[PDB]
Formats: C-alpha cells, sequence, structure tokens
C-alpha cells in the first residue's frame, strides 16, 4: 500500500532537485533563489511565487502516477532559445514491491547524495548558450489512456502528448550522477547532454 | 549478481588495482571478463558504477605500464560504448 | 515515436517576467 508514501518521498525530492537544477544551470538569475537546507544539504530554492507554483502544479499532477507506479522516468529538459533540447536531467525510476522501521530515513540519506551531485555538477557538464528555458517530461511505462486521466488533476494546468521536437536531442553524451537501491525505491539520475 | 571477482565498488577498485599495477600482462580472457562486467552494469541500469569503473581504469591504465594497458582500455571503452549506444541511445563521457 | 511521454501545456514563467522584480 506504500504506493503513496514513496510518491510522497519522491515528490518532496524532485521539488528540491528541480529548484537546484534551475539554480546550478542558471536558468533563472541568482537573485530569486534563497539559500535553504534540505536533506541537510545546502540547496537553493526559488521564492518567485509563480515559478514555485509552476513546479508544484507539475509534481502534484505526477504524484498519482507515481502512487500506482506508471511513470518510468521524469526528465527535466533545458531548452535553448530555438527550443531545441540542450540537456536533460533524467530521473529513471523503479519501485520494487514488507518493512522493519526507519526505512524512509535511510532512503532520504541516499537522496541527499543526489542533491550534492547536482550542486557540484557544473564540474562535468559544458555550460549552455544563454537564454535557456526549461520544461518537464513524464515518460510513462505504458502508453495508456488511464495515464492521461489520472494526470489531468488540475484544470488550469492541462497535460498534452509531447512532440518529436520536445524530445529529439542529436547526439547525446551521457553523464551519470547517482544511482541508489532500497526496498522501496531504485532510481538513477544521469544527464543526457547535446554533443555540440 | 554483479561482480568482477566480486561486487562493492571499493572492492572492485582493490581488484582492478592489484591487477593493472602488478600484472603488466595481456591476459586476454581477463580483458574480456571486464567487458562482460561493464556491459552487465549497463543491463542492471547501474550507470554510476559503470562510470566510476571506466574512469578509474582510465587513470590506472593510461599512465602506462608500457602500452598493453593502453590498447586494452581502448578496447573495453569501444565495447561499452556500442552497447550504451543501443541501450541508452547515448555514448558516455571524457 | 510513440506517445507515452506527457508534457504540461503551460510554460514556466520566462526569465523576463521574473526580472519583473
Amino acid at each position: 500500500n506504500f504506493g503513496q508514501v514513496v510518491a510522497d518521498v519522491l515528490c518532496e525530492f524532485l521539488e528540491v532537485a528541480v529548484h537546484l537544477i534551475l539554480y546550478v544551470r542558471e536558468v533563472y538569475p541568482v537573485g530569486i533563489f534563497q539559500k535553504r537546507k534540505k536533506y541537510n544539504v545546502p540547496v537553493q530554492m526559488s521564492c518567485h511565487p509563480e515559478l514555485n507554483q509552476y513546479i508544484q502544479d507539475t509534481l502534484h499532477c505526477v504524484k498519482p502516477l507515481l502512487e500506482k507506479n506508471d511513470v518510468e522516468k521524469v526528465v527535466v529538459v533545458i531548452l535553448d532559445k530555438e527550443h531545441r533540447p540542450v540537456e536533460k536531467f533524467v530521473f529513471e525510476i523503479t519501485q520494487p514491491p514488507i518493512s522493519s522501521d526507519s526505512l524512509l530515513s535511510h532512503v532520504e540519506q541516499l537522496l541527499a547524495a543526489f542533491i550534492l551531485k547536482i550542486s557540484v555538477c557544473d564540474a562535468v557538464l559544458d555550460h549552455n548558450p544563454p537564454g535557456c528555458t526549461f520544461t518537464v517530461l513524464v515518460h510513462t511505462r505504458e502508453a495508456a489512456t488511464r495515464n492521461m486521466e489520472k494526470i489531468q488533476v488540475i484544470k488550469d494546468f492541462p497535460w498534452i502528448l509531447a512532440d518529436e521536437q520536445d524530445v529529439h536531442m542529436h547526439d547525446p553524451r551521457l553523464i551519470p550522477l547517482k544511482t541508489m537501491t532500497s526496498d522501496i525505491l531504485k532510481m538513477q539520475l544521469y544527464v543526457e547532454e547535446r554533443a555540440h | 549478481p554483479n561482480l568482477a571477482g566480486a561486487v562493492e565498488f571499493n572492492d572492485v577498485k582493490t581488484l582492478l588495482r592489484e591487477w593493472i599495477t602488478t600484472i603488466s600482462d595481456p591476459m586476454e580472457e581477463d580483458i574480456l571478463q571486464v567487458v562482460k562486467y561493464c556491459t552487465d552494469l549497463i543491463e542492471e541500469k547501474d550507470l554510476e558504477k559503470l562510470d566510476l569503473v571506466i574512469k578509474y581504469m582510465k587513470r590506472l591504465m593510461q599512465q602506462s605500464v608500457e602500452s598493453v594497458w593502453n590498447m586494452a582500455f581502448d578496447f573495453i571503452l569501444d565495447n561499452v560504448q556500442v552497447v550504451l549506444q543501443q541501450t541508452y541511445g547515448s555514448t558516455l563521457k571524457v | 515515436r510513440t506517445a507515452n511521454i506527457l508534457k504540461p501545456l503551460m510554460s514556466p514563467p520566462s526569465r523576463e517576467e521574473i526580472m519583473a522584480t
């Protein structure tokens, strides 16, 4: 039944990680971010209300699909000014299907390490051309009608199917940051980065 | 299952350590068994480990011990990369 | 290439609308 608590845990995590990525990749100016501590790590978090709302609407809508485990990967895509994908932060997900105490805090211990990898990830990636936008993509496991239904959870925040233009990146080179395993969660974060 | 001889990253290090430093030999069986270990990390969706191993083997093999270890690394990289290209649609890094 | 990829219709706020502070 744990479907919902892992979804809980992951959503709290992806919010942290998304914010940090927008900061570290400089998709938004230093100045709307405020220093915070999460999983006991120094992080940044926008306090621009609409950006925050945006990121939240997204995670709120994904949540139920995590609960039933239909999401295969969640990907944050940085786009150049021509709307061509420059790089993607790929969170590949598994939820293996029971429990003896403090499992959750061990899981957050492991996620902390992802947050760090993100915060020192300029060391391994080439910087983007300026005027980059970003977007979120949710790759479902199954191509399923049911998926569209459970994702349409806020009117005023619809989802559509992606185009080839949203996903095609020519010649990707791969930069893994972090992998983890546990009884409840298996996840890896790698970056797919455009070649030139 | 995973293992070169066996398993945890920092034990796979010690084994690669004792191998590349002391040996200085082309045990071709053995290069092969490293390719298999690497491509299995691919299939186990364990890319962080795939990268630490590939990067660590670059450090220890590129420095030298003649050059046998220089073609070896090249050879391992080649096969890892063709497999990555088919299973992730991506080549690795450095 | 298939359609198991979902996307929000709405765009995140532009760099400009932020600098609107």
